DNA sequence: CAGAAATTGGCACGAAAATTGCAATAAATACAACGAACAAAAATGGAGGTAA
DNA sequence: TTACCTCCATTTTTGTTCGTTGTATTTATTGCAATTTTCGTGCCAATTTCTG
């Protein structure tokens, strides 16, 4: 994804939604201390998100499911 | 010394430069001959004979040069001055024809067409076609890159509108006019435009929070309201007209 | 009416492009407090720490010293759970910003703060630290002898420690100072020719406005302003000329030759209300070959003269200065001896007045001037 | 004196001389400008002039 | 200016779109080296203090 | 010494925006990845200058830095230079080689009669390169090479085929750059600018974006290298003056004289004589230009068997004009033909023409006459650019609100698209007008009532080919002028996104795009008017109709 | 009263979703102002401090230094929100000088040139009068009868000086005729909206034409627009004049510690001087022949302040250059909209060859 | 002749537009691109589209 | 290591001087500052012409 | 002779983007009555100084 973003756009299907999803994942990996799902090789948190999206490991539904599961875990720790 | 692009000659229609090049080469050639007559101590007779033959060349020129009125010291100093090339004068609308240039090239033992065979400096291989080589008079204009280069990350801002000053002497920022805004709208980059409008120019608290977050390795903005808009509201209110935000 | 035979050019073009210049807006500047707050923002504080830091940096003067005690700051916070030790911690953190030693309670604290940031390899650091920490008035009063007794150190080490002391910075906050100081343009000039002092208003400061009367009421009102300006500058010139005439001796022979004149003399000389004289001479200066002096500088009190008349307090101050300037270092002159010395030339001033004059001139007493 | 020095120092037709090379000075001295007091303007000139 | 030995031919795109390729011997001989002179002034004046 | 390592670390993948004023369209701001260099001048890729309208003679650029993560991802995903190959106003590529690259690719892909190494057989492009580098064969020799080409299968797969082609060494060498999926016919010809642009368009349409991005750089590198190797120069002997020039001029002069006397005869007024003189001189100038071009474009060479043959010339001026690298016909004609007619800044045409060229040299009167065109072309740039800046401001301010806000409004209305024929030649075929639009009604068979294209169908290249096969002459399509969406338009009523190829997305500000697309050419062509030098643009008014093909005549 | 909340509360953001524009009542203009401007002087030149009741007064617009009163009794953050009893200055941030407005009390009513001169004339269209007669009445050229009463005269009838004298000599005090902005204010105040709208609608429905149709349609639409919003016609004649915050109109600092007044300050001083002179003449009960020209000059000064050069000759300060007004500040290529809002200079930017 | 007065006063003839809108007591809903540029918000186009939709869902 | 004395500063005293609001001001013979006004296009009002 | 329509004159608005840029003279006073501020010097207490 260091040159083009065609594959990620094809996976997501829309160019304007891709930026939002990638920014969400990048901010998760930057200020949230989450581990990347692919082996990074001297990469920033934006190219890592784009390369994760290329593989089909990240999209809106997956992020929403992960957030809901983590909130359920927070509830379980709370009770 | 300098390599230029041929394609720039026909599209600009300034053919004269090419002509100058040819004539320039001719001039240099003459100098070389004279220089050769000085490295080896040729006597003054052959020197003055060749110089007179060079000066008499032309098709009914208006200049008569007679070297028999010159003492040998004067002839030698003239040859010393001419050893680097004989200067040539061509009036604006009474210049030198192509035939005279070709004759002068013949006198200096150079190809008449004005093109020689060059070789590649990296591979030693001859270029496939003859190339035009000559001497041209180059100038250095007063636009030095030492003056143009400029950059700024943060500096002083205007007192009323709280926007960065303008100019290299004021250590200012680059203007982002209406047309650049139109281009960014055409692209669809709303976040780039929003951070161009608030956190880089006018959001007084936005600038500080953005700087603090950048230092902390957290890239995120919390935009507010530009101060110029509040100035506009005050200026409209000073006209006796009530304008306000609501809800 | 002379021409300046040298000068400095102005960096600009003679002519500007015909479009009107934009309205003046201004330009922000960085003072000490702005820099300190910028460093505060980029520092990992809590919220209460940041509030205390804002309160502290608010109360830092131009030189970088903390003007208010910490009790004022803790009261200004307005909370009851916060103690004074938190304020101390925040202050200690702030004092290590750039420049090092800012927001210091007093000189001893500033010097110790600056000294704490050195390396142990420094030749004489502990000696300087001890001298600052315990015995400071000894170094200020130029004892150099009882200090040797208390420190139990020979000459060389003490001298080197003092050299280190005089290498620090006593005003760390003045590195970030103002850009360029202002300057005052004189109103009137006093030159000398024909053995007389000519008084003339500044030509470079007095232009004559173009009379706009062609569209013609408004013309009469405009001329009223002209007459008012005429009367104003005439009054200023008359007052200045009278003052210069009265104080001729001072302009020639300098100090010690003033006369004790008050507003009554000017009021009676120019036939005007003394309130007008007070109003006109306020915040106006005159340029003389001797310097630049405020127009109100020539008015002062007086003292009784034995033979008759009065002596200007300025003359008494100058005489005291010139008497002190030529005293013996071994036994500096005292106040009573100074009064006795001056009471031979008809000068009759009390010891209290001499003390007041000495304090005004900022000269230490006799015991601190002994060599 | 005021009028003369004003004309010689702060007029529209009084400019700093160009001093890149002799040609600049020669060209600047031999110049004819239609602007200035009593002349045209960049906005009221027209197109035939 | 200066007389330069010039050839007209494309050279690997370093004279693309009106760019100019210059030899290093031109720099080694200070042919286009200029001198620039600047003036700075300091004025000490009188103050009320 | 460590802040430099830190700086190299912090800008590894962090785009910056480059901008050059005036920003006439959305391609005036583009995002790139930085490479740290020593110096004080920015270095720009040669393939983007045409988009920026930038040349290296003193131009300056501004650089901005995105800060937030969203801004960086927008710069990489929207504004990056690899996402702007197709123009949003045409759909044609704008990352297109020009000048040196085009000249090199044109020089290497040509043929010569009886060159060195003509008539030999090669086992592939690699043997062609090995022969050329060792000097055993020339770049223009005509050889027979075994070539393998790959054709895409119906299911999206490659099938290979191998055959003996008759080609040249240069085309064989160039063949190693073309990616797999394209036919060999694209490179088996002399390559101008149109051919290169069409080849890039075909590459984008067949393969995708990334192969096109690699192909453009490969083309640029090869063109630079072989243009340097060519050593193509220009001399004063290249410009050739045709013999029949002055003869033509003489004839024209006589004609003017005749009508001049006719003006003194009282049979024609002043204006008619003015028009007649102008038309006569235009005809004479066109004749002189055509004669010069005919003389310049042929060379005589020796065949291998000893007899003479005639081929396309290798003159430098002819190559620089024919390849389309730089310079137009209107600029090459004045070098060896005649200057012609000039124009004053008010737009009128001067009666007296110039009958000299720049190789011969003007005299004082002709130069004084030609200064008027210089004044015109200089004053246009300085004054008549506001008339277009205001127009684009008004267009932007009227069309700003329009945004695609739906997917399908459901209308059946539309407009009828038919070819544009003006004169004997078709100005715009039906294929170009309907490319990328959505049909409003089922398109019928030309001779029967059978469905050829179902309604609400996007017309990509395959459908246009299908329409061209059966010779359809009119198709009804959907347009934004008839849309049922409130406060916006739908994606189907707008059609294809011209800068991407697929259908438009929701949230696209199409109004600003259209306003910029309309506004830009006016300003650009206004500022580009001094290149011709102030010459007059006039075609002699025809006085007759001349059909070109067999058929019936219809009057309306 | 807590420093944490106080520091947090001054950096909060205001949430909105729309912008509302309308006319301004005198009550609203008074509510905006933190004080009253009386004297024209800007800066005292004996202490270099802003003057009392001036264009820069600290008691009106705010402190000149952070957390300090003018005289200097209270000087630190512990005294925040405390008004010094002597100087009357609040102890707070200095930046409040950017967001505090003042007001000026006009001795006589004045018309707003925008609602008189921008075609179509709103005052004229509402009163159904030609702009020429309104301009005659406002600038002291003719008389207008407010109420006819039992006399032959009718409302909105233009009379000259001799005609007014003859009417007085014939009838007496049975009718009211006036001039200046007071007459226009009274005419606007005495009219009705709903009755006029109904009568005009009936007249339009009855008669048939095209010119009269369009004119009546425009008039009834203006009346309906006035009725729908909360505005009232009499507000178009200004009574209280707002004053912009000082920090948005700073003095030009020259060399030597002195300042020069800018264009807005000049116009403010001019209108203040005219108002003070007119008030003094009104107190003295001077002959009316003089107060007429004084009121006309005050009207001209206010018009020049609001929009310089729109009517009559443009006022210039020096070098024959017109003074910028508020309208020139708002509009044009150099105004706020096209110079600081639709395009602005930014940080983190550079340029080079 | 657009609905909003900000997007018209920014364009041309500020005096007339402001006077007419003030007399009419108009209201601006900040719907187009220019009005959102003026107050420094996300334009309702492209990357800033979805957000705006969410806003209209809260209303 | 010490208490008696010089020495200096805080407080105080009358009394003389510097500072502030608060009503009250001119004022004549005389032209002379300018500039010299762009090109289109739209709108509105007034004088003239017309259907009836 | 009635109202209705039309053409001529006056007014108002606008006229590309960067980069470079560039102004100054100082501006009301003026007389009181009351007010507040400040001057020279005395007086006593608390340091420094003194030899013994
Ligand atoms: N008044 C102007 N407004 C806007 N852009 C301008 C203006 N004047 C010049 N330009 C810009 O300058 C460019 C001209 O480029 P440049 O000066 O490098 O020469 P050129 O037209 O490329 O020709 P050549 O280099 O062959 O002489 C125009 O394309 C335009 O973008
Ligand atoms: N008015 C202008 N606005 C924008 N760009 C310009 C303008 N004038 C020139 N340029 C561009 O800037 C480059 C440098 O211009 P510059 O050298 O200042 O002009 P010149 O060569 O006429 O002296 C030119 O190549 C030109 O394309
Ligand atoms: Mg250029
Ligand atoms: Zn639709
Ligand atoms: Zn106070």
């Amino acid at each position: 994804a260091r040159v083009t973003v065609q594959d990620a756009v094809e996976k997501i299907g829309n160019r304007f939604d891709l930026v939002l999803v990638a920014a969400r994942r990048a901010r998760q990996m930057q200020v949230g201390g989450k581990d990347p799902l692919v082996p990074e090789e001297n990469d920033k948190t934006t190219v890592i998100a784009l390369r994760e999206i290329e593989e089909g490991l990240i999209n809106n539904q997956i992020l929403d499911v992960r957030e809901r599961q983590e909130q359920q875990e927070q509830e379980a720790a709370e009770l | 010394d300098i390599v230029l692009n041929p394609l720039g000659v026909p599209s600009r229609m300034n053919i004269g430069q090419i002509l100058e090049t040819h004539l320039g080469m001719a001039a240099k050639g003459i100098g070389d001959k004279i220089n050769a007559m000085l490295k080896q101590q040729q006597e003054v007779a052959k020197l003055r004979e060749f110089i007179q033959r060079a000066y008499d060349l032309g098709a009914d020129v208006r200049q008569k040069v007679d070297l028999s009125t010159f003492s040998d010291e004067e002839v030698m100093r003239l040859a010393e001055n001419l050893r680097k090339g004989m200067p040539i004068a061509t009036p604006v609308f009474d210049g030198a024809k192509e035939a005279e240039i070709k004759e002068l090239l013949k006198l200096g033992d150079l190809p008449t067409s004005g093109q020689i065979r060059l070789y590649d400096g990296r591979t030693g291989e001859q270029f496939e076609r003859p190339v035009t080589v000559g001497y041209m008079y180059m100038l250095k204009l007063n636009h030095l890159v030492d003056d143009k280069m400029h950059a700024r990350s943060t500096g002083s801002y205007s007192l009323v509108t709280q926007q960065p000053l303008g100019g290299k002497a004021q250590f200012g920022g680059q203007r982002f006019g209406e047309m650049e805004v139109w281009a960014l709208e055409a692209y669809g980059a709303a976040y780039t435009l929003q951070e161009m409008l608030t956190v880089k120019s006018d959001d007084v608290n936005g600038r500080t929070k953005m700087y603090k977050n950048i230092v902390d390795g957290n890239h995120q903005m919390e935009p507010g309201m530009p101060e110029s808009f509040n100035v506009l509201l005050k200026e409209i209110r000073s006209l006796g007209i009530n304008i306000e935000l609501e809800d | 009416d002379t021409i300046y035979t040298a000068g400095t050019p102005s960096g600009t073009s003679g002519d500007y492009i015909d479009d009107e210049l934009p309205v003046y807006q201004g330009e922000t500047t960085q003072t000490l407090q702005d820099y300190l707050m910028w460093q505060v923002e980029l520092t990992p504080f809590s919220d209460t720490d940041r509030a205390i830091a804002t309160s502290i940096v608010d109360a830092v003067d131009e030189t970088g010293y903390l003007t208010v005690p910490l009790e004022d700051i803790l009261e200004s916070i307005g909370d009851e759970e916060i103690d004074i030790d938190e304020v101390e911690a925040v202050l200690k953190r702030i004092q290590r910003f750039d420049p090092v030693g800012v927001a210091a309670k007093d000189l001893r604290d500033c010097l110790l703060i600056q000294l704490s940031q050195f390396d142990k390899t420094t030749p004489w650091l502990e000696e300087a630290r001890l001298i600052i920490s315990d015995h400071l008035d000894l170094l200020a009063n130029h004892d150099f002898r009882t200090l040797m007794r208390v420190t139990r150190l020979k000459e060389d080490v003490l001298k080197e420690a003092v050299n280190l002391i005089q290498s620090l910075d006593p005003r760390p906050g003045q590195s970030i100072q103002t850009g360029e100081p202002e300057y005052v343009i004189p109103d009137v000039l006093v030159r000398k020719h024909n053995g007389h002092w000519t008084v003339e208003l500044n030509s470079d400061s007095i232009p004559r406005l173009q009379i706009n009367q062609h569209y013609a009421s408004n013309l009469q009102d405009a001329k009223w302003l002209i007459k008012s300006l005429e009367s104003r500058n005439d009054t200023l010139l008359r007052v200045s000329r009278c003052i210069v005439e009265q104080q001729q001796a001072f302009f020639e022979q300098g100090e010690e030759y003033m006369k004790p004149m008050v507003l009554a003399d000017i009021a009676q000389a120019v036939e005007m209300h003394e309130s007008t004289i007070s109003r006109v001479t306020t915040q106006k200066y005159l340029h003389s070959p001797r310097g630049i002096f405020e127009l109100k500088y020539f008015f002062s009190s007086h003292v009784n003269t034995e033979g008759g008349g009065e002596a200007s307090s300025t003359a008494i101050r100058a005489l005291v200065k010139k008497l002190i300037a030529a005293e013996n270092p071994a036994k500096p002159l005292s106040d009573s001896k100074l009064t006795s010395l001056l009471s031979e030339q008809g000068i009759m001033v009390a010891r209290r007045t001499v003390a007041k004059y000495r304090e005004s001139l900022s000269i230490p007493p006799s015991n601190q001037r002994k060599q | 004196s005021a009028a003369v020095k004003e004309f010689f120092g702060s007029s529209q037709l009084s400019q700093f001389m160009d001093q890149n090379n002799p040609l600049s000075e020669i060209t600047h001295k031999r110049r004819i400008s239609a602007l200035g007091p009593g002349g045209l303007t960049r906005e009221r000139a027209g197109f035939e002039v | 200016g200066q007389n330069m030995r010039v050839a007209f031919m494309p050279w690997n795109g370093y004279n693309f779109e009106d760019s100019i390729l210059v030899s290093e011997r031109v720099v080694q001989e200070d042919r286009f080296t200029t001198i620039h002179i600047q003036e700075l002034a300091c004025v000490s004046r009188d103050t009320k203090l | 010494a460590v802040v430099w390592d830190i700086l190299d670390e912090v800008i590894r993948e962090h785009p910056v925006l480059l901008n050059r004023a005036p920003t006439l369209h959305r391609l005036g701001i583009q995002a790139f990845e930085p490479v740290l260099i020593e110096g004080k001048a920015i270095q720009l890729h040669p393939l983007v200058c045409a988009a920026y309208n930038a040349d290296f003679d003193g131009d300056q650029m501004a650089v901005h830095v995105p800060l937030t993560l969203e801004a960086q991802l927008e710069a990489r995903a929207l504004m990056m230079s690899t996402n702007n190959i197709l123009s949003p106003a045409n759909g044609e590529p704008i990352i297109v080689p020009s000048q040196d690259v085009v000249l090199g690719l044109y020089y290497m892909t040509r043929d010569c009669v009886n060159a060195k190494g003509e008539g030999m057989v090669l086992t592939g492009p690699k043997e062609a390169e090995r022969l050329y580098r060792s000097g055993l064969a020339s770049l223009h020799a005509r050889v027979k090479v075994r070539i393998t080409e790959y054709e895409k299968d119906a299911n999206g797969e490659l099938v290979a085929k191998t055959s003996l082609k008759d080609t040249t060494v240069g085309r064989a060498i160039l063949w190693m750059i073309v990616p797999k999926g394209l036919p060999y016919s694209i490179v088996n010809q002399a390559l101008g600018k149109k051919a290169i642009s069409k080849m890039l368009n075909t590459c984008y349409r067949i393969l995708g974006l990334k192969p096109t991005v690699i192909f453009a750089d490969q083309i640029m590198y090869t063109g630079f290298a072989y243009a340097a190797r060519s050593g193509a120069s220009v001399g004063i002997d290249d410009m050739v003056i045709p013999e029949k020039k002055h003869e033509i001029i003489s004839e024209a002069e006589a004609e003017v004289a005749e009508i001049q006397e006719q003006f003194q005869s009282g049979l024609v007024t002043a204006g008619e004589r003015y028009n007649k003189v102008i038309d006569i001189w235009a005809a004479a100038n066109d004749r002189v230009s055509k004669a010069m071009m005919d003389n310049l474009q042929t060379e005589t060479v020796i065949n291998r068997d000893g007899q003479e043959e005639k081929q396309v010339s290798f003159n430098s001026i002819y190559m620089m004009a024919d390849s389309g690298a730089r310079g137009s016909a209107a600029q090459i004609r004045q070098l060896a033909g005649m200057r012609g007619l000039m124009a004053k800044p008010d737009g009128s045409i001067i009666e007296t023409p110039i009958t000299a060229n720049f190789r011969e040299g003007l005299n004082v009167l002709q130069y004084f006459i030609s200064t008027h065109g210089a004044r015109k072309g200089l004053a246009d740039t300085a004054l008549k650019t506001a008339n277009s800046g205001y127009l684009t401001r008004r267009l932007v301010d009227v069309a700003q609100d329009l945004v695609v806000t739906e997917d399908d409004c459901g209308t059946h209305e539309g407009i009828m698209m038919t070819p544009v024929i003006e004169g004997g030649d078709v100005k715009e075929p039906l294929r170009d007008r309907v490319l990328g639009r959505v049909t409003a009604e089922d398109v019928l068979k030309p001779g029967t009532a059978d469905i050829l294209v179902p309604r609400n169908t996007l017309l990509h290249e395959q459908w246009c080919d299908l329409l061209e096969e059966n010779s359809v002459d009119a198709v009804k399509v959907r347009s934004v002028v008839s849309c049922d969406t409130d406060f916006g338009v739908c994606a189907h009523c707008y059609g294809r996104d011209l800068a991407r190829g697929h259908i438009i997305n929701k949230g696209e500000a199409i109004g600003v795009i259209a306003a910029q697309s309309i506004g830009e050419p006016g300003t650009q062509l206004t500022m580009r008017t001094f290149h011709i030098g102030g010459a007059a643009s006039r075609a002699a008014a025809e006085s007759s109709i001349q059909v070109k093909n067999k058929g019936s005549i219809k009057l309306s | 009263k807590d420093l944490l909340k106080f520091l947090k509360a001054q950096t909060k953001t205001e949430e909105f979703d729309a912008i509302k524009i309308a006319l301004a009542s005198p009550d609203m203009i008074r509510s905006w102002s933190f004080g009253e401007v009386k004297k024209p002087e800007t800066i005292n030149y004996r202490t270099f401090k802003p003057e009392r009741d001036g264009l820069f007064c600290a008691r009106i617009f705010g402190p000149v230094k952070d957390y300090e009163c003018l005289c200097g009794k209270y000087k630190r953050l512990k005294h925040r929100g405390v008004i010094c009893e002597k100087c009357g200055v609040e102890v707070t941030q200095t930046k409040v000088r950017r967001e505090r407005m003042g007001h000026i009390e006009l001795a006589s009513p004045t018309a707003h040139i925008w609602f008189l001169k921008s075609l179509p004339s709103r005052i004229g269209l509402l009163l159904d009068m030609p702009l020429r007669d309104i301009e005659r009445v406002l600038y002291f050229e003719s008389y207008v009868v407010i109420e006819g009463g039992m006399t032959n005269l009718e409302r909105q009838q233009i009379l000259t000086e001799e005609q007014y004298l003859d009417a007085l000599e014939e009838f007496g005090d049975e009718f009211d005729a006036k001039m200046g902005a007071e007459a226009i204010q009274a005419l606007l105040k005495s009219m009705d909206l709903e009755q006029e709208c109904e009568q005009l609608r009936e007249e339009l429905n009855e008669t048939n034409s095209e010119t009269k149709r369009k004119k009546l349609t425009k008039r009834i639409k203006l009346l309906e627009a006035f009725v729908q919003s909360g505005n009232k016609p009499e507000w178009m004649i200004l009574t209280v004049l707002p004053v912009l915050p000082p920090d948005l109109r700073p003095l030009v600092p020259l060399d030597g510690g002195r300042f020069a007044t800018s264009d807005l300050n000049d116009l403010y001083r001019r209108v203040i001087n005219r108002n003070n002179r007119l008030k003094r003449l009104l107190d003295l009960a001077a002959p009316d022949i003089i107060v007429r020209n004084e009121k006309r000059m005050l009207q001209e000064a206010v018009d020049a302040l609001l929009d310089n050069g729109r009517r009559g000759r443009a006022i210039t300060g020096s070098n024959k250059r017109p003074l910028k007004s508020l309208a020139d500040m708002i509009k044009g290529k150099q105004g706020r909209f096209r110079q600081n809002l639709l395009g602005k200079r930014v940080d983190y930017s550079g340029r080079s060859v | 002749a657009t609905e909003s007065f900000i997007s018209a006063a920014s364009f041309q003839e500020t005096t007339r537009v402001l006077t007419e809108a003030a007399v009419a007591g108009k209201r601006d809903e900040l719907r187009g691109l220019k009005e959102n540029v003026i107050v420094g918000r996300l334009i309702p186009a492209g990357t800033g589209y979805a957000y705006h939709q969410d806003r209209m869902r809260r209303r």
